[PDB]
């Protein structure tokens, strides 16, 4: 089972300020395949970036994922307080899917 | 007149993990006989001109035929690292050549599923260019010694494809023919 | 408008019986994947299941195999899923996600997801 870790469990942001949140595949999987949801809390996630750099509908241009291979990762270039969730990266390459840990972005 | 026909119109492709070079050489080739061949969801000629491939000479031109999903096209590039371009096939810095997909739902994939096609999901070392692993023994992932048994931290090494008709575009099976032309010193017998 | 509805939540003793509904609106719902994703309290999702409603093609995820039965009404347009032998840790939040059929695959529709309890 391909294995996914993300890098921080929960995160501290303030607005105007870049964050990142990465995700650490165990094996190297297509960028197309990797994609990350929005879990507000106690609510249906909502697609947020698919393809590690296609934003879904309504995602905010702030928004944008990177890198290919195993290593993977989501950055917001400034965090309003809208953008406060947390984030499951997920792999379709390997076919049992498997979110990631989630990283729960928290304000300073 | 190169067997193109063979390649492109094999009955059944070869899995990824285990793809099948065709060394065509001694023979014409036309590569009008791509174009109407097949539907051609990408074709990108990398380092060489499409137009110049009927009126250039080369000495070994090397077909790689395997079958991958859409998503994982874009993976069979120079340049490109991910599932397929790391662990199954890879392509050199400065491959030339073409790299030839189209779309095969209504061929590769059957409605309860399709098992046959594999590709290797794990792997201790990214292949060098052109390689190809064969080689099943369970990924030693956990600390313990896997000691050939396939369960919890030793994973077996080929994953399923599992095609379905159904599937999602990008999921949907593509057979991928990549062309390479060596141009060593050699009789050059392959031309227009 | 494209929306997935699901039944409420409901309380189960550890047994062998239970269904959870997936209502489709907005669009044709045996041209679209659906698959289930669990989510356990405090945990990182995790995917159930695959049901095609066009034929009923069902792709599992590997515990959850044989455990859980997922099967679709195409009349209705609904989308079930059954569980056995409920256990404690069976209680999770499970959506109803729609995979994509664009050129990337993903869960572009989600149910509001129900609440299962084992107890």
């Amino acid at each position: 089972e391909i294995v996914l870790t993300q890098s921080p469990a929960l995160m501290a942001a303030s607005p105007g300020e870049k964050v990142t949140i990465t995700c650490s595949v165990s094996s190297s999987i297509g960028s197309n395949n990797l994609h990350w949801y929005q879990q507000k809390s106690e609510t249906s996630p909502k697609p947020w970036i698919y393809g590690t750099s296609n934003l879904a509908s309504g995602v905010p241009v702030r928004f944008s994922g990177s890198g290919s291979g195993t290593s993977y990762s989501l950055t917001i270039s400034t965090m309003e307080a809208e953008d406060a969730a947390t984030y499951y990266c997920q792999q379709w390459s390997g076919y049992p899917l498997t979110f990631g840990g989630g990283t729960k972005l928290e304000i300073k | 007149l190169c067997p193109f026909d063979e390649v492109f119109n094999a009955t059944r492709f070869a899995s990824v993990y285990a793809w099948n070079r065709k060394r065509i050489s001694n023979c014409v080739a036309d590569y009008s006989v791509l174009y109407n061949f097949a539907p051609f969801f990408a074709f990108k000629c990398y380092g060489v001109s499409p137009t110049k491939l009927n009126d250039l000479c080369f000495t070994n031109v090397y077909a790689d035929s395997f079958v991958i999903r859409g998503n994982e096209v874009s993976q069979i590039a120079p340049g490109q690292t991910g599932n397929i371009a790391d662990y199954n096939y890879k392509l050199p810095d400065d491959f030339t050549g073409c790299v030839i997909a189209w779309n095969s739902n209504k061929l590769d994939s059957k409605v309860g599923g399709n098992y046959n096609y594999r590709y290797r999901l794990f792997r201790k070392s990214n292949l060098k260019p052109f390689e190809r692993d064969i080689s099943t023994e369970i990924y030693q992932a956990g600390n313990k010694p896997c000691n050939g048994v396939a369960g919890v931290n030793c994973y077996f090494p080929l994953q399923s494809y599992g095609f379905r008709p159904t599937y999602g575009v990008g999921h949907q099976p593509y057979r991928v023919v990549v062309l390479s032309f060596e141009l060593l010193h050699a009789p050059a017998t392959v031309c227009g | 408008q494209v929306q997935l509805q699901q039944s409420g939540a409901e309380l189960v003793r550890p047994g062998s019986s239970v269904k959870i509904s997936c209502k489709a609106s907005g669009y044709a719902f045996s041209n679209y994947w659906m698959n289930w994703v669990k989510q356990r309290p405090g945990e990182g999702l995790e995917w159930i299941g695959q049901i095609y409603p066009g034929d009923g093609d069902t792709d599992y995820n590997g515990k959850f195999k044989g455990r859980a039965t997922l099967t679709a009404d195409k009349s209705s347009s609904t989308a079930y899923m059954q569980l056995s032998s409920l256990t404690s840790e069976d209680s999770a939040v499970y959506f109803c996600a729609r995979g994509d059929d664009g050129y990337y695959v993903y869960f572009d529709y989600w149910g509001q997801g129900t609440t299962l309890t084992v107890s």
